[PDB]
RNA sequence: AGGGGAUCGAAGAUGAUCAGAUACCGUCGUAGUCUUAACCAUAAACUAUGCCGACUAGGGAUCGGGUGGUGUUUUUUUAAUGACCCACUCGGCACCUUACGAGAAAUCAAAGUCUUUGGGUUCUGGGGGGAGUAUGGUCGCAAGGCUGAAACUUAAAGGAAUUG
């Protein structure tokens, strides 16, 4: 193809390029608040944690460190910030 | 590394005018970029141009039609005076009747007969046909 | 007689194309000498050399001859044929066949001012054949060719009157020089330039006009 | 970028890389060694007299057989021993 | 000039390989270079297969077959007709056949 | 000749041309 | 434009999906083909069958603007094809080329099968790629009945289809030669459908 | 060896071509024929053309060759390529869609009999 | 182009593509001029009533031939849905 | 310079071959081959292709990481994993097809965007020999390394392909 829109890509395509080759770049992450089991206490995690974050209610940690997206314990409810 | 940012630009839209295509996505568009372009379009060799403001330099979409041979950039940027723009463009010039050799001068960024109706010259930056 | 078998040259007899802007403009492929000696009866011919190209046999060295031949017309048309052949008359012969089935127009121009009648080229043109690279570049008028001798005939038959010419490489090969002049005058008609820039109503082809004169 | 600098500010390097390679030629380095001045028996004239000592049949190379009848001349000003070829038919008796 | 655009071998991105030993000739030869082929075959070259299941205490006997990695030189491969002399076009064929 | 075997023939001369020379140096 | 009585009918989409000219070739997919809608499992791609049929009148158009019909060519290496271009030679001028494409036929104008096309119709670029070269050295439009994996330079119309298919073909050339006799108005019932049954335009095994 | 040049061999297949109803399965009547309906120099020719004649047609009486293609072949030929079935075979005898199909066609905006049967990997 | 007194000169202004707008030399062999014929609310074509493309032969033989042709048919409207710009 | 020194094995010795054979083949066999502490600074050290940066044709595969998919299998039928499959993405070693292009060609997705000659920068070459020689420095225990001419001589050497 030799005649296309730049100015207007398609979402799929979008989407599918990487982060950084997009028209105007922007992060693929985000943001989750999540309630452990027992205090309520809801707190805020990012996709791409790096560290074993723990509500500060008590040592109940909600997800650990992967070399991408962090991985939740399995008593958590997430929403999706 | 990257040490012109205009020589990037003329160098993808002549490729792309090679190629044929009709647009060309230039990085990282520089106020030299959008006053070059602003001389061909008023010249009539791509058409218009978009300038797409992320927060870091910019982008550029340039609308490229059939009309344009060569836009080509001078590095370095010579100091070039009223008998080296003759000179230069019986140089690098098809003829000379058309194509024009674009000039930095301290009165804005032009070509040379518009310099050479104002009666100044100063630094070359490139040419197009 | 002459008996054609193509559209092209059904047409040329008949008196449908008379003359060869049609098949420039259509980029419709010669197949037939007398199309072009028909179309353009006053253009002449001149041969540059004879070199004689051999190839080794287990008896002897069978040996035949290779013709280049320029036709032209003074004013636009030029065309450029080789041939090798065993004799030298017959290589001349198909020579200019060969020629005469190449031909290109020139675009011919000012160098400044468009007063008179177009004298030399009208931009800046280079070819290549091999490592030959030959440049033309439009000249005052006056200036004459200054060129080769080969190359300054090719371009007297082309109709240029003056042009500057630079050329790079193993300019004693004459085939390659030579075909090298004719591509750089025949980019001449590649270049697109601000008098061209306006648009053409696209004409439609001879051969659905006149298509029931064409071959049946 | 074509191997060379092409920075307003880099002439020395062009000059410096200019002179080196113009050494490596052979009439720029011969004209400033001077081989005309010290390793030519002219000494960088055009012509030269001397004193015949004898006549030489040096022959001609191959394929070419013939005897090209020279002599050999002392110069007057640097005392070196020349060889030179008499040019013509017969001339050989006028220079005994 | 360059006959193949590998070189004769299989090394991009090595520098070294650890070489083997012709098995014809012991030549030292680059690991990669060689001209490796795996003669699988039974024991008994298919003549007195007969003889030996007849001569067998066992019914039903496997006859084991025996197997080896022949590493060959490239003129060793060649004077044993194991590869020979192509063609430049089909030089560059490199499916088995 | 084979360029390796001139370049061991020239430096074995380097080697006794040296030897000479330090027989008077 | 077109009066909107050309629209794809479900009649033609029947045939079209009875076929099989939907199934597509495989995750192969040459990036000159956006005519591929909604890659199925199984590793295969659906053709949007209304743009093959927006094609296919595109190409019936370019047919019938031939002033001699006999000045199209029908080119079919193909034993899937061979039928097809000979009925499609029968029922329109369209001299065919079915089976071995000698070289030298649109060149070397003293060869006894030398024709002077304005159009070529070839049933797959790959195998018939002697004809859309030698087509690209004497001025000659091409239409291809293109799949989304067939080598489409040279090609000027590429009618998508699955060109692998032995009923898929017949039904192609079998709707083009229908729509460029309705467009010539040897069919005068653009409504009506066409006597002759797309099984005509098969291969058989005899 | 007993090979036949193509004189021969065309020779024959042209006889083949323009008199294959004349012409039987031997070689007597086939060269009493040939020399009546060719002028041929010599008589071992003439025995040579005759007898690929009826190789030839011993040939074509199991299975067609190739090559010869004579009146009664083509008219066959043409007579058994008009076969048409009676039902077509695009006819529906119940269609059979995938999932992909069936959103293809309602998104063209068209509703036909179909049947959709899931395609798995 | 013409001399100073309009008289124009320039024997054989030529042909553009329809896509590029590059010129088509006198030898572009592989260039093509497709005719498409017109139809007038009957469904049958008008004979002599065409529109016309120049396709030329870097275009033809890169490939983008059938696409240029159908953003070219869709922007003159004789074809509906078959090009996208945003790709 | 110590240790180790099984194999193989410059030199050497022998047995053959040969007109000769202090060569190829055979049998022994020293230094070496291995290691420690120091030196040496070379190689067809090759991709015979300097680095950085941008753009420019398609195709699939693979390595590492990541994303998604009610996808498959295993566990505790079932979770999470892991291993696979599909789609995509970044970074690699590469490969296949073509030539818009380049090239003297062989060939090259770089050897392209180079007479329409300028993205930044480093190094090297100027016909062939003499010659990487002589000399002078400098490094090295040495072997040698780095730098490095001239006289003289010559019309060709040379590259890629073609038919024999
Ligand atoms: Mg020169
Ligand atoms: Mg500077
Ligand atoms: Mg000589
Ligand atoms: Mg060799
Ligand atoms: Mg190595
Ligand atoms: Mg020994
Ligand atoms: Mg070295
Ligand atoms: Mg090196
Ligand atoms: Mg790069
Ligand atoms: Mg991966
Ligand atoms: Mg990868
Ligand atoms: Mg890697
Ligand atoms: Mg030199
Ligand atoms: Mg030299
Ligand atoms: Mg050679």
């Amino acid at each position: 193809v030799l005649v296309q829109d730049l100015l207007h890509p398609t979402a799929a395509s979008e989407a599918r390029k990487h982060k950084l080759k997009t028209l105007v770049q922007g992060p693929r992450s985000y943001f989750l608040d999540v309630k452990c089991p027992g205090c309520l206490n809801i707190t805020t995690v990012f996709s791409h944690a790096q560290t074993a974050v723990t509500c500060e209610s008590c040592s109940t940690i909600l997800c650990t460190p992967t070399g991408g997206k962090a991985k939740l314990s399995e008593g958590t409810s997430f929403r999706r910030k | 590394t990257r040490s012109s940012v205009l020589a990037d630009a003329l160098n993808a839209i002549n490729n792309a005018e090679k190629t044929g295509k009709r647009q060309v996505l230039i990085r990282p568009s520089s106020k030299v970029i959008i006053k070059f372009l602003q001389v061909m379009q008023k010249h009539g060799y791509i058409g218009e141009f978009e300038y797409i403001d992320d927060h870091r330099s910019g982008k550029i979409v340039v609308q490229l039609n059939g009309r344009l041979n060569k836009c080509g950039v001078i590095s370095p940027r010579f100091n070039v005076k009223i008998g080296d723009i003759e000179k230069w463009t019986a140089n690098l010039l098809p003829a000379r009747q058309f194509g024009y050799v674009i000039l930095t001068t301290s009165a804005g960024i032009m070509d040379h007969e518009e310099a050479r109706r104002k009666h100044v010259s100063g630094k070359i930056l490139g040419f197009v046909y | 007689g002459w008996v054609p078998v193509t559209k092209l040259g059904r047409l040329v007899k008949a008196g449908k194309i008379t003359t060869i802007e049609e098949i420039f403009l259509h980029s419709l492929p010669v197949k037939e000498f007398q199309i072009i000696d028909t179309l353009l009866p006053g253009l002449q011919d001149e041969v540059m050399n004879i070199k004689p190209v051999q190839k080794q046999t287990r008896a002897g060295q069978r040996t035949r001859f290779k013709a280049v031949v320029v036709v032209g017309d003074s004013n636009g048309h030029v065309g450029l044929g080789i041939k090798t052949a065993k004799e030298v008359a017959g290589a001349i012969r198909a020579g200019i066949i060969i020629a005469k089935l190449s031909v290109i127009p020139i675009r011919r121009g000012y160098w400044g001012t468009n007063l008179g009648q177009p004298h030399s080229l009208a931009t800046k043109t280079t070819g290549k054949c091999g490592s030959v690279t030959v440049r033309l570049i439009p000249a005052p008028r006056g200036s004459g060719i200054v060129a080769s001798p080969a190359v300054k005939k090719l371009l007297q038959l082309a109709g240029v009157e003056d042009v500057y010419t630079q050329s790079n490489g193993k300019t004693r090969t004459l085939e390659n020089t030579l075909k090298a002049a004719f591509v750089a005058i025949g980019n001449t008609y590649g270049f697109l330039t601000p008098n061209l820039w306006a648009e053409q109503p696209l004409p439609v082809s001879p051969l659905d006009i006149y298509s029931d004169e064409a071959s049946a | 970028g074509k191997g060379k600098p092409r920075g307003l500010n880099s002439a020395r390097k062009l000059r410096v890389h200019r002179r080196n390679n113009r050494w490596a030629e052979n009439n720029y380095k011969k004209r400033l060694l001077g081989t005309a001045f010290k390793s030519s028996p002219f000494g960088g004239s055009s012509h030269a007299k001397g004193i015949v000592l004898e006549k030489l049949g040096i022959e001609s190379k191959q394929p070419n057989s013939a005897i090209r009848k020279c002599v050999r001349v002392q110069l007057i000003k640097n005392g070196k021993k020349v060889t030179a070829f008499v040019p013509n038919d017969g001339c050989l008796n006028f220079v005994d | 000039p360059k006959k193949r655009a590998s070189n004769g071998r299989n090394k991009k991105g090595r520098g070294h390989v650890k070489p083997v030993r012709c098995v014809n000739c012991s030549k030292s030869i680059p690991k990669d270079k060689a001209i490796k082929r795996m003669a699988i075959r039974n024991i008994v070259e298919a003549a007195a297969v007969r003889d030996l299941s007849e001569a067998s205490v066992y019914p039903e006997y496997a006859l084991p077959k025996t197997y080896n990695k022949l590493h060959y030189c490239v003129s060793c491969a060649i004077h044993a007709r194991i590869v020979r002399v192509r063609s430049r076009e089909d030089r560059k064929n490199r499916a088995p056949p | 000749m084979r360029a390796k075997w001139r370049k061991k023939r020239t430096r074995r001369l380097k080697r006794k041309r040296r030897k000479v020379r330090a027989r008077s140096k | 434009s077109l009066p909107a009585t050309f629209d794809l009918t479900p009649e033609d989409a029947q045939l079209l999906l009875a076929a099989n000219t939907h199934l597509g070739a495989r995750n192969v997919q040459v990036h000159q083909e956006p005519y591929v809608f909604n890659a199925r499992p199984d590793g295969v791609h659906v053709i949007n069958v209304g743009k093959t049929w927006e094609k296919l009148v595109l190409a019936a158009r370019i047919i019938a603007a031939i002033p001699n019909p006999e000045d199209v060519v029908a080119i079919s290496s193909r034993t899937f094809g061979q039928r097809a271009v000979l009925k499609f030679a029968a029922h329109t001028g369209a001299t065919p080329i079915a089976g071995r494409f000698t070289p030298g036929s649109f060149t070397n104008y003293i060869t006894r099968s030398f024709k002077e096309p304005r159009l070529v119709i070839v049933t797959d670029p790959r195998s018939d790629a002697q004809a859309i070269k030698e087509a690209s050295y004497v001025n000659i439009p091409v239409i291809a009945l293109t799949d989304l994996d067939s080598p489409s330079e040279f090609v000027d119309v590429a009618i998508p289809c699955n060109n692998r298919g032995k009923h898929s073909i017949g039904l192609i050339w079998y709707l083009l030669a229908r729509e460029v006799l309705r467009l010539r108005g040897a069919l005068v019932d653009r409504t009506q459908p066409w006597s002759i049954m797309p099984d005509l335009y098969f291969y058989r095994d005899p | 060896g007993r090979v036949r040049t193509k004189t021969v061999k065309r020779a024959s297949k042209a006889l083949i071509e323009r008199y294959y109803p004349k012409l039987t399965l031997d070689f007597q009547t086939n060269k009493r024929l040939c020399d009546e309906i060719a002028t041929i120099q010599s008589k071992r020719l003439r025995n040579k053309i005759a007898g690929y004649t009826t190789h030839l047609m011993k040939r074509i009486q199991k299975g067609p060759v190739r090559g010869i293609s004579f009146k009664l072949q083509e008219e066959e030929r043409e007579r058994k390529d008009q076969y048409v079935p009676e039902v077509s075979a695009l006819d529906l005898s119940r269609l059979n869609v995938d999932n992909q199909t069936s959103d293809l066609v309602k998104s063209l905006g068209l509703k036909l009999p179909l049947s959709v049967i899931n395609v798995s990997a | 182009m013409e001399n100073d007194k309009g008289q124009l000169v320039e024997l054989y202004v030529p042909r553009k593509c329809s896509a590029t707008n590059r010129i088509i030399k006198a030898d572009d062999h592989a260039s093509v001029q497709i005719n498409v014929a017109k139809v007038d609310e009957e469904g049958r074509a008008i004979p002599g009533e065409y529109v016309t493309y120049a396709l030329s032969g870097y275009v033809r033989s890169r490939g983008e031939s059938d696409d240029s042709l159908n953003r070219l048919a869709q922007n003159d409207g004789l074809l509906k849905n078959v090009w996208s710009y945003s790709r």
